[PDB]
């Protein structure tokens, strides 16, 4: 029943659903936050 | 005059969907050249209610428990309410028609990202993925800047934004080839297939399968 | 459950514009002319981008002046409010700790809380955050190091589940050179328990501490994040409107009239000779391209010749602007700047007091209860008394305490109407005793025969 | 025309435009520059059509000064009222949960009340709820949250049946994705019960719980609803309307002929030589495009030349109308200005108080039933004592307490006419003691210190 | 040591110019016309490419007038918080040598604290070293010699690991010349514990000399580093604003507002003849070359001529913008001058004394604390008592007491509520006792002659 805005809320953020993140999609999707130096990092496990 | 403002809430809201859909993409590329996929476009009209999702499982094997999600265009998620209103096999009431899982315990996530999407016509295709437990990791570096700068030189005083950042992206079993590929690609260079070596001995250990429908 | 550190909650991204603007308020002439741009516009701008428009242009903002009132605004509103030191209710011999050096820098807390009460009043926001080290700290967060907060509704209770604030600090080497590190604190409220991580980021590096729950002396952990948020309106997690809003656009539009001002009074402020109806066979014959002005010599000028020292005039209209500007600043301001001319009747200025202490009473109230919550946290965590009190000097308007005020006193502290320590308070706050109580007392037993 | 004929005139739809120009008057300069255009109207749409027009129209703007008197207004209004703090009547060591924390979020009662009189005094209205979560919360509903409500006579008696009030939180997520998840709170009264129920919409879709009767701590339900709206008028549902109307256009007019002013200021405020009688000829001989206006050289001038340095003249028509608009906003009784030229006798100031206070008496009376309201309901929540009062400070125009006034006091106590806790009331609200009356008596039981 | 010992800050090298500039308006008036290019623009670039345009502006920059109001407000001030002198509690005997050479240089530790106030009130910065030679030295630092200084964050707690300040010296040679010899301390905390190292440069190679700690008089070494760096805001290392800019800058304005005037003063401000409808002819006939303008000798015109006296006459614009910037620099607040033709409502200033000593408490304060911290320090070197405080003047407007005051604060001496030390301390702060406390109860503790 909400209709009546703020100031330029009617401004367009976002047409596409994005709430895939962590718990959203059952963990399947991790977005995570930590630094990682050069343009490659590489994990090193035994076959 | 709240340009930087309107900005800020623009680019935080593009900067979820640019990393989601580089994610689905990479995703998507990765199982591709990892031979997890079935191609359902010639059977029937191209996608059914719940058949079509067995064959991902057989795809996926005995481990399918490990699938609990269904990342999806919105056009599957509407031909899978169609059908489902359509009960040609009387297996759904009026009261259960809106299902939004798989008659698996699976739910279906439902994003219009243009990495799930392609073609146009009679070409169009749709890439309806399953994960797995963490198969697809981004990580964000925090390493954000953004400047204003003013210019000097034409008509009127030229005011800029602009802003940098970086994440690092990685799908289980999965190693991105830098020869193949570069330093630092384009969403387009990780969309492109074999430059995604498949690590994983076993498929099952690599978390992912693509189903693609039309 | 580890994401989007370092992220700027929106409401924030509005307010720093406004912030920044503040900032520079308070800097100086300096700040305001380094961004002449934001504040003056041009006069041409189709001369501004040709090179003899910009040279233009900075001798325009050179002989602008800055009246810089707000920064004054601030300071005097800080000097009513701090008179004397505000007063501590509580033990004092276990919480030495905290009032000689509450950061462990040998900072005094009182010093912390003018701080405080000038950031909170100058652009209305702050932050207080204390943490076990064993003593713990009441750290102060400063308006644009808190980033982002959360609030939602457990049990049906207004509760800050989750506070991200940022922290600088330089790394120590063998060296002498200065280094920073973005230290960020992570605060999350999990089930009606306090949890807290820390980001290590080693010079030029970037690792995180492990989760850890701080807890109190006994045990039992928390149920509240130990950070308040202390503004001019009130002590909630939402943005407050800095006090100081309307009159750094008052005094940006009396810069700027200030700049129109000085720029005619360089031009048109000497006078002129402007010598009409001349000719330049008259000029060349007897001129010679040079006029001695003096009183002992003359000029002749030929039939029908005028010469008219002309020159601007005073009381300028936008001088007249520029003193609505000032008087509409003292509307607002209570003492930004003072007048010598006007005269004011005692008795009606009495009434409007408390009006015009309004945003001070606020202010004072808003950073007692915050650090008085503060305090409290670190009782909790020394398992120390829960009744105390850290409450500012409400009173303003201070002055020496009159002689008939001195009697009124003393004759209430013979009745039982003020205790000994209310009227020590007000012979102290008053300039007529400055010894603790505890002296004056172990002086008082003494049987002194004078 | 005809009132009798059907009309329907109750809902927060009327009253969102006043209410939104309140907040941005409030909200201080940024807001109203940025909306400029329902202010101040286009000086002409024939320009306002061209490109040059809308650039016309921001140089027009961007010259104008938004006085801002209306939140200077607000903050000595409720300075007023909130000086000191409110009395709190009845057991504090069983009530000190709510006057610690009024919503569980470490924000004590005087300052939940401090906001809602400030809201009260703004736009005239806000709204009390008190929720049994275990421990009950009194919260603070805004103006624009309550959405619904409707009035039924029941037994000859007038019944608010239903209300409903949007509730605002924040969803955290596992990432520090910045989301708005809004809950919308039904209360309803059948068959003299109290009945509530919550619906949540999550993706689009309302979700519905199921009734509820929340019931008292001995039982037997309730015979109203906890749910109390307050205003300047009174505690009725019905829209009140707001205190600052009339000021806010006052102030919006006085930013138009600002606006108006500062662009001619900005136009004709500089002085201009304006030759006359003057031949290009000559100008390309002696002038040569260039004039040197210093007093140490001169400019010589052909026959029948009258330099004027023209500007325009002061106390003009424009700068009378926002003379007189200041004059309006203050003679309205708004405590907007403190002027310093303006003499007044004292007692005469006392004559006009009472209607003075008009306003700032009533929203303290309403703020003060309101509290009451929400005090015994969670009294009634936790079956405690009904006998609670917590009243604002009712008398106006504050100041510091004479000596005589403290020997009039002292005098009054010492016979059977002001209690004791009424004359330390009377004694700190007079800024001449802090310490609360049990522990003066703690501290008085012995003897003479001496 | 990476590197050089004498790397410098970005921050100090950024604030050398502003601490350069304030001193310089402080000196007063030869240094600033010395300095006038850089603040006095030339009045004409072409012109000043030209040596006879240099010629001019040396002409144009001697005849202008520098008011100086910056020293003369910091001199105000400094006297308002030095006045009688600093009183210090504690042991009076133990701390003799403290407060005779605090030093070494026979120097008073209250005028070292008047030397420390006027450096805090200038240009917002100093410090204070207490080392150890057997006495403590409280050393004076200037703003520009603290070179360095790092704070992380150790175990929670805000610290000070690093601080290097320059040591100035004069070589003591044989012969009478200045040399110039300068040593760099080095302060260092390491694990908690107060490390020193002292830098001395000889024959082209920088020596290190060696690292110690020193020591408390029963041991224990030292857990912070005895250096503390007060300022005009606070005792913190990070730069502070100095409090002399707006005055300065408003200085620099007048001071080029009075060029302006001065040099039409002396050009437009004589009369002028202009005798105007003149012949050559008539003035070669009855003039030749000469007028004579006594009263005794009237000279003949032709027909249609006018002579006319022309002088620039008063109250021009130049004179009311150097009015309005005086007055602007009195509305500041600033102490620098008074006005015998205005008077003042007397009680209207002392509600106001609070916001116009806001600075001069703020500095007493901050400069109050550091020496109460060094003479902590002190002690502690000593093995002395540590519960010692240092206060400056807190009471500003000195006068003398009046008999009322008199009466009153003795009438409040034999009631419990002065100290024998307070009531003197006021005594002879008012102006009417003199001597010693202990010798006036020596003379006093006599029988009465009688």
């Amino acid at each position: 029943v909400f209709n009546d805005w703020a100031y330029k809320t009617m401004s367009e953020v976002l047409d596409q659903q994005v709430e895939l993140f962590n718990g959203a999609t059952r963990g399947a999707i991790i977005l995570r936050s930590a630094g990682n130096t050069g343009d490659l990092s590489e994990a090193a496990f035994w076959a | 005059q709240e340009a930087g403002a309107v900005i800020g809430q623009q680019l935080a809201g593009d900067t979820m969907q640019d990393m989601l859909n580089n994610g689905l993409a990479a995703g998507k590329a990765a199982f591709t050249a990892g031979g997890a996929v079935h191609d359902i476009s010639a059977a029937g009209t191209g996608l059914m209610t719940q058949r079509a999702f067995n064959a991902a499982q057989r795809i996926f094997g005995d481990r399918s428990t490990d699938i609990q999600v269904w990342v999806s265009h919105s056009s599957p998620l509407f031909d899978l309410y169609d059908n489902a209103l359509a009960n040609a096999e009387q297996l759904y009431v009026f009261g259960t028609v809106n299902v939004r899982a798989d008659a698996f315990g699976r739910p279906i996530i439902i994003t219009d990202s243009p990495a799930l999407v392609s073609g146009a016509a009679e070409t169009l295709r749709h890439s309806t993925l399953g994960l797995t437990t963490g198969a697809i990791l981004i990580e964000q570096n925090q390493d954000f800047d953004s400047t204003v700068v003013d210019g000097t030189g034409k008509q009127n005083i030229t005011r800029q934004y602009q802003a940098e950042w970086s994440y690092n992206l990685g799908v289980n079993g999965y190693a991105y080839d830098i020869a193949t590929g570069g330093k630092a690609p384009n969403p387009t260079a990780l969309a492109t297939a074999a430059n995604w070596d498949k690590i994983s001995t076993s498929i099952k250990d690599t978390g992912g399968v693509v189903l693609v429908t039309k | 459950d580890s994401n989007n550190i370092k992220y700027v909650r929106e409401d924030a991204k509005k307010m720093h514009k406004l912030w920044a603007h503040i900032r520079m308020a308070m800097e100086g002439s300096r700040a305001i002319k380094d961004n002449a741009k934001e504040f003056v516009p041009h006069p041409d701008n189709t001369k501004a981008t040709t090179p003899e428009g910009v040279a233009r242009y900075k001798a325009y903002i050179e002989r602008a002046v800055w009246y810089g009132a707000s920064a004054n605004t601030v300071d005097g509103m800080l000097g009513q409010i701090f008179a004397r030191d505000p007063v501590f209710t509580g033990p004092e011999d276990k919480f030495d700790m905290l009032i000689n050096d509450v950061d462990g820098s040998g900072l005094s807390i009182h010093q912390q809380a003018r701080d405080s009460a000038e950031d909170a009043l100058s652009l209305g926001r702050g932050g207080l955050f204390v943490d076990y080290s064993a003593r713990p700290y009441i750290k102060f967060i400063a308006a644009e190091d808190i980033l982002n907060w959360r609030e939602r509704w457990v049990n049906g209770a207004k509760r800050t589940t989750l506070l991200v604030f940022r922290e600088e600090s330089d790394a120590d080497d063998d060296g002498y050179q200065i280094y920073k590190e973005e230290v960020w604190r992570e605060l999350r409220l999990v089930d009606g328990t306090y949890w807290q991580r820390t980001w290590r980021e080693n010079d030029g590096q970037l690792y995180v501490d492990d989760w850890i729950s701080p807890t109190k002396a006994d045990g039992s952990q928390f149920d509240e994040i130990p950070f308040v948020i202390f503004g001019s309106k009130n002590n909630d997690p939402t943005i407050d409107m800095p006090p100081m809003r309307d009159l750094v656009e008052l005094n940006i539009a009396h810069f700027r009239n200030s700049a129109d001002y000085e720029e005619a009074c360089f031009i048109c402020g000497q006078p002129t000779l402007f010598l009409s109806g001349l000719t330049e066979h008259w000029v060349k014959n007897v001129l010679g391209g040079a006029v001695v002005i003096g009183s002992r010599d003359a000029v002749p000028l030929p039939v029908n010749a005028k010469p008219e020292l002309l020159q601007a005039e005073g009381n300028g209209m936008v001088k007249e602007a520029m003193d609505q500007k000032e008087r509409q600043m003292v509307a607002l301001g209570a003492k930004l700047i003072d007048s010598d001319k006007t005269q004011r009747t005692f008795g009606e200025a009495s009434m409007e007091a408390a009006a015009q202490n309004s945003v001070l009473s606020r202010v004072s109230k808003n950073v007692s209860d915050a650090y008085t919550k503060a305090l409290r946290w670190a009782a909790m965590f020394l398992g120390l008394d829960e009744k105390i009190e850290y409450e500012l000097n409400s009173d303003f308007d201070i002055n020496k305490m009159s002689p008939e005020e001195l009697a009124a006193v003393i004759s209430a502290w013979q009745s039982n109407a003020i205790s000994f320590t209310e009227m020590r308070w007000q012979i102290k706050k008053g300039g007529r005793a400055y010894l603790e109580d505890e002296d004056m007392r172990n002086e008082s037993e003494q049987d002194d025969p004078l």
